């Protein structure tokens, strides 16, 4: 089931890759770029997100997002996967990297602080 | 602000002021602003056991298990200390312990807490069981 | 505005009673305090202030000094129109 | 101002302090003890008295044939008076709840990763 | 509505088909029995249903009950606990 | 509960008491068989329940008083204007606003109708949807959506 | 620009400083030191946002996929109101061509409208029912917030005992199937859709009703303008050739026996969107003129509520027939014409700004005026946004601050005491209480079952007296001063009040200043 739906999803890809716009193309050759590479998406990233917040919220919640995406075509996640990709931890190194080129010399001085409290 | 709930609560204000007050409890000087102090209070409970019968104390130890095992189950060792510094209300100890770290960090789970009203409610519904259905 | 006597006859009786330096069956709707219950000087005081306690109202100390037996407290409180 | 906007240590007097508020508001919420206490009336009070005080507080105001862009931008202000849908649709900019979400949500933090030295606030800290 | 498509379809019913549908609403039935005990509105609704096309379906089709029909029959009857119906459906048979 | 009961022992001790005997409780001598261990473990199946219902093979638990009473010191107040029976209750109290009364309460379900896109129209939409289609022949699902040229024509 | 979905980083960058300015202003102003410094960096920054929002404004039509969805279904909407309002004007037209053949005049405005249409892109008959319907439905809502504050003293109060979304629906159902006779959830679905502009009051008409106990249908002027202006509202070849759209055919057709549940439910959501749009329009004239109708204007309320008391007396009367009014009913409008007078602020003026464009001349001039109306109202709903979050994000910060507070202090009231009177009288209940407690089935089925930790409080038997009681306390404590005295003279020393391995737990007697020495 999910590879007849990332078929379809690189149905999409490869339509985009052999439109000609120079746009889509690009856009194409960046995702195929990517997915050679073996960076995980960002698609599933937001699905696992959207899922979990799913099984978290309360009723109403539950079926305004239910009844938003059920035409979506999201594919089938298992309870299991959702819970494989929240369950593993946040690498230090990658945060750091993003606050100090995010803010800079006040990343710097944040994150000394929060190595001295280390 | 409303009102209009104390309108129709008239019934069951009293058990409103009730539970503020037994929230608004404090131990500490009674020639203080406080009204009684730990040593009264565990003398109180020493001799109310005391003046237990057989009867009593098994209601007691009943009243037990429905209320206290699973707030005392679902709650970790360093919240009960730090509970019974609370009930101590001694502002030298509460310090130490705010001074280490170790009892800030793990205190606050309040939704693993919450598993502790079904915990209640599976023995309530089995004294239930016993007590109603017998 | 006014009571029946004997409402306030034995929510005296049983006051009294209730007592702890009193013993119980020793009390009659007619009793002296110091004579037949057995009580000293310094405690008729809170005696009549027990009876302050069931009657908010509060008595003066030239009419307390007039009670000395429970019978005297019964005429009292009963012709207190400001009772309750 | 303009530059302010960009990345890269511009804006520093007030990027340190939003930033240094989320630190600050982590630390009360994971270490401070004295703060776990449930209400006992004179909290009821006067949070209502402070929810009304904020609601009066007044936000500053400011001072406030055709082309088929044109008559779009025309038949939008003839036709709608209050747009339901855009009210929610400005909600993915402006993040609702963006500082108190972290911590008023369900099962968000995990237990694991609930220490002082931990950096769990940076998490959704994504540069340009 | 599988059993109305076919009738529009046109083709010819089968008695193994009039059976499915009437192994359908026997299991119906002996299954609300046995599952929500309650609700005998529900329970004889199933039951007119499994009875009317038991008792007219095969007719109206021109087939002939056979073991298969007889065995879910029996199934809901002894379900039922209607031992002598069921039992003269038995030696009838 | 008889996850609890069955690994070390009754929670619910002094339930079949009599004559204050029959107690299934704790040694009071603190040690490896005492009050500390046996709450530790108790406190450990609870947890592996927890656990459980993180990873959503169990239902989430409703609100509790002990839960309550921490709730940040500022989150009770919600809870208590709103009805907030469940966590997922107080979520939607936060986020739909406009959905509440007036005074803080919550309004219940019945009258909270979220829109429904026009994409659910779609043929394949409906095909899935529908409980009939997958027995329905592509002729007859050709002349039920569309009876044109388009559509006419093995198949 | 800004918005545009680039630079998605540099706007949360705007959020967050924005919120810090508004954070402050808002500190500075709740503590009356209201910054100079605080507003003007405000207005800065407000400014440059507006700014940005004016860039992304032509260029978030062209990228963002929402906008483009909503400008195709602004496009559609305009385009069938307009196929409504020339069914209308067909109508008009048939009635007035039998009145005249030779409507030169009337020839001349249509080709005017026409020639404006095509211009200005809009229909004029089409803008003036919605300016009509609107202005009816505000001067309604307003008329009857200030009658219902007058009689009854009270504004708007949306509680649960309020009429249901069910019941709404099943009211909007019943009323098209009386319209009709035929009308399906479908073609119900269709029209509700179709309009979608429609100001609806019924279910705050029918709120008022509820309040006022008074029917609202037909005395009320603006109720009937209201309701006058929705009754006047209310081959093969080439077929061939026309190419088939792909996209059209991707949807299955609209009256298909698999979308009931659909259509029911996109009922359900218009419904919901009318109501919530009437509580909306409620509620702020609530807070706007409900704050000052109340307290202001005393002797007008005052009036106010002797003619409510008349109508209540006349309505006590008509139910006594029911198992004068039109007069008080006359006098309470006259009254709140007074309110009316003092009711400012109107809402209507954008009609006002729109025939002055409809008779513009220097068209680019106002165009650019429109575009700087547009930006700055979206402006304002940004910074309203931005307001809204930045107040909540305060009150529950506050309130997470505010819990280390003390508790107040209650004030002493007379000593615990259960009258001899409150203990003699009531013992009956003690009896029937005990007799209960004796059977197992209604044991806890007992009235005042108190509780301390384990045991229940029965009702007293004996009154609770305290000044006859503590005579062993002071006996024994004579004894103990005799034999304290004996160790005082004698040189001795009590248990060791610090904590030894005799006392472990450190047991020490509360010296009392009054004993100490």
């Amino acid at each position: 089931e999910r590879l007849a739906w990332l078929r379809d999803v690189w149905a999409q890809i490869d339509s985009d890759y052999r439109s000609g716009d120079s746009a889509r193309q690009e856009t194409a050759a960046q995702e195929i770029s990517a997915a050679l590479r073996g960076e995980p998406n960002d698609h599933m990233r937001w699905v696992y997100e959207t899922k979990r917040e799913l099984r978290f919220a309360g009723p109403v919640g539950r079926r305004a997002i239910q009844e938003e995406l059920q035409a979506a075509e999201l594919p089938e996640v298992l309870d299991e996967e959702v819970n494989r990709y929240h369950d593993l931890k946040l690498n230090m190194m990658e945060i750091e990297r993003e606050v100090k080129a995010k803010y800079g010399v006040a990343g710097q001085q944040h994150w000394a602080e929060l190595q001295a409290a280390k | 602000a409303s009102g209009k709930d104390n309108t129709m609560s008239d019934d069951d204000v009293i058990r409103n002021i009730i539970k503020e007050r037994w929230k608004t409890l404090e131990f500490g000087d009674r020639n203080a602003g406080y009204p009684c102090t730990f040593g009264d209070y565990i003398q109180f409970l020493n001799e109310w056991f005391k003046s237990l019968d057989e009867e009593g104390m098994q209601r007691l130890r009943e009243h037990f298990d429905r209320r206290i095992r699973p707030l005392l189950a679902v709650m970790s060792p360093v919240d009960i200390l730090w509970l019974e510094a609370l009930t101590q209300n001694s502002p030298h100890n509460k310090e130490q312990l705010q001074r280490k770290i170790a009892f800030q960090t793990s205190l606050g789970t309040p939704e693993f807490f919450d598993m502790s009203k079904r915990l209640r409610y599976e023995i309530n519904e089995d004294y239930k069981v016993r007590d109603e259905l017998g | 505005y006014l009571l029946n006597k004997d409402d306030v006859l034995t929510r005296v009786l049983e006051v009294v009673k209730n007592f702890e330096k009193v013993d119980a069956s020793k009390v009659t709707p007619q009793s002296h305090f110091v004579n037949d219950l057995g009580l000293n000087s310094l405690d008729v005081v809170e005696v009549v202030f027990a009876i302050e306690q069931e009657f908010i109202l509060d008595i003066p100390d030239h009419d307390a000094e007039k009670i000395q037996s429970i019978t005297d407290a019964v005429e009292y409180i009963s012709q207190n129109p400001m009772a309750k | 101002c303009f530059s302010s906007w960009n990345d890269g240590s511009e804006g520093y007097e007030w990027k340190s302090r939003a930033l240094s508020e989320k630190r600050s508001l982590a630390l009360e919420f994971l270490g401070n003890v004295n703060k776990r206490v449930s209400i006992h009336d004179a909290i009821r009070l006067k949070a209502d008295i402070n929810k009304k005080a904020i609601s009066n507080v007044s936000c500053p105001s400011f001072f406030s044939h055709l082309s088929p862009s044109d008559a779009s931008l025309l038949k939008e202000e003839f036709l709608c008076d209050y747009d339901p849908s855009d009210t929610k649709r400005m909600a993915k900019w402006v993040n609702l709840r963006s500082e108190t979400s972290d911590y008023q949500s369900y099962g968000a933090i995990p237990e694991g990763e609930r220490s002082l030295w931990s950096a769990w606030y940076l998490r959704n800290i994504k540069a340009g | 509505g599988i059993y109305e498509l076919v009738v529009r379809r046109g083709w010819v019913m089968q008695l193994p088909f009039v059976n499915a549908l009437l192994r359908l609403t026997c299991q119906a039935t002996i299954l609300s029995m046995e599952r929500t005990p309650d609700e005998a509105e529900t329970i004889g609704r199933f039951e007119e249903q499994a009875n009317k096309i038991w008792n007219h379906t095969f007719d109206e089709w021109q087939l002939q009950k056979d073991v298969y029909s007889y065995e879910c029959y029996i199934a809901l009857l002894a379900h039922q606990q209607r031992i002598d119906e069921a039992e003269k459906l038995f030696q009838e048979m | 509960l008889p996850l609890i009961r069955r690994e070390e022992g009754e929670i619910a001790g002094s339930l079949w008491a009599m004559d204050g005997g029959e107690l299934s409780y704790p040694k009071d001598g603190g040690g490896p068989q005492g009050w500390g261990v046996r709450l530790w473990r108790e406190r450990q199946l609870v947890k592996r329940e927890y656990q459980k219902v993180l990873d959503g093979y169990r239902p989430v638990p409703q609100l509790s008083t002990l839960g309550n009473s921490v709730r940040t010191a500022g989150d009770q107040l919600d809870i208590e204007r709103s009805g907030a029976q469940t966590p997922g209750e107080l979520s939607d109290y936060r986020n739909f606003p406009d959905n509440r009364f007036d005074g803080g309460q919550l309004k219940p379900e019945s009258e909270a109708a979220p829109a429904v896109p026009f994409s659910a129209e779609l043929v394949w939409q409906g095909e899935a949807n529908d409980k009939l289609s997958p027995y329905k022949s592509d002729e007859e699902i050709a002349l039920e959506n569309d009876n044109t040229f388009f559509s006419s024509l093995r198949r | 620009s800004l918005f545009d979905p680039e630079n998605v980083h540099r706007l949360e960058n705007a959020m967050t400083h924005v919120k810090q300015v508004f954070a402050d202003y808002v500190h500075k102003k709740r503590e009356g030191v209201s910054t100079e410094a605080e507003r003007r960096m405000l207005a800065n920054l407000t400014a440059e946002l507006n700014l940005e929002t004016q860039k992304h404004l032509a260029n978030m039509f062209k990228y963002a996929e929402m906008r483009l969805r909503q400008v195709k279904l602004e496009e559609r909407h305009h385009q069938l109101a307009e196929i409504e309002r020339l069914r209308r004007m067909a109508q008009q037209r048939g009635g007035v061509k039998g009145r005249k053949g030779g409507s030169r005049k009337m020839s001349r405005m249509e080709r005017l409208k026409r020639v404006i249409n095509r211009a200005v892109g809009l229909d004029i008959a089409v803008a003036e029912t919605v300016l009509t319907e609107m202005q009816a439905q505000e001067e309604f809502l307003q008329f009857c917030e200030v009658f219902a504050r007058l009689t009854l003293g009270s504004g708007f109060k949306h509680t649960g005992k309020d009429e249901n979304l069910s019941a709404y629906i099943e009211s909007l159902r019943k009323l098209y199937s009386m319209d009709a006779a035929t009308l399906s959830t479908l073609d119900v679905v269709q029209y509700y859709s179709s309009k979608e502009g429609a100001h609806p009051v019924d279910w705050a008409k029918r709120w008022y009703e509820r309040a006022l106990l008074l029917p609202l249908q037909s005395t009320p002027e603006y109720q009937k303008l209201l309701q006058i202006q929705q009754r006047d509202e209310s081959v093969a070849r080439i077929k061939t050739q026309k190419v088939v759209n792909l996209v059209e055919k991707m949807f299955m057709d609209p009256k298909d026996k698999r979308l009931e549940s659909l259509h029911e439910k996109r009922l359900r959501y218009l419904a919901h969107m009318q109501m919530e749009r009437q509580i909306r329009c409620v509620r702020e004239n609530a807070k706007l003129f409900d704050g000052v109708e109340n307290m202001p204007e005393a002797a007008q309320c005052r009036e106010l509520y002797e003619k409510i008391m008349e109508k209540k007396t006349a309505q006590c009367n008509m139910t006594s027939p029911p198992e004068k009014i039109r007069e008080i009913t006359l006098r309470v409008i006259r009254d709140r014409h007074v309110q009316s007078a003092a009711a400012t602020k109107a809402r209507m003026l954008n009609r006002i700004i729109r025939s002055l464009k409809g008779g513009e001349q220097s068209i680019a001039e106002e165009l650019r005026a429109l575009h700087q109306q547009r930006k700055e109202k979206m402006t304002m709903r940004i910074l309203g946004i931005i307001e809204n979050d930045v107040k909540t994000e305060m009150e529950w910060l506050q309130n997470m601050e505010e819990a280390e507070r003390p508790p107040l202090l209650p004030i002493p009231e007379n000593m615990s005491y259960v009258s001899a009177a409150d203990v003699q009288a009531w013992r009956e209940l003690r009896e029937d209480d005990e007799r209960k407690a004796a059977n197992p089935f209604e044991r806890r089925r007992r009235t005042f079952q108190p509780e301390l930790l384990g045991q229940a409080w029965s009702v007293p038997n004996k009154p609770l007296l305290f000044w006859g009681t503590g005579v062993s306390a002071v006996q024994q404590a004579l004894r103990h001063v005799a034999e304290d005295a004996e160790r005082k003279r004698q040189g001795l020393l009590l248990a060791p009040p610090y904590p030894c391995a005799e006392n472990p737990w450190g047991w020490r007697l509360a010296k009392d200043i009054l004993d100490d020495n």
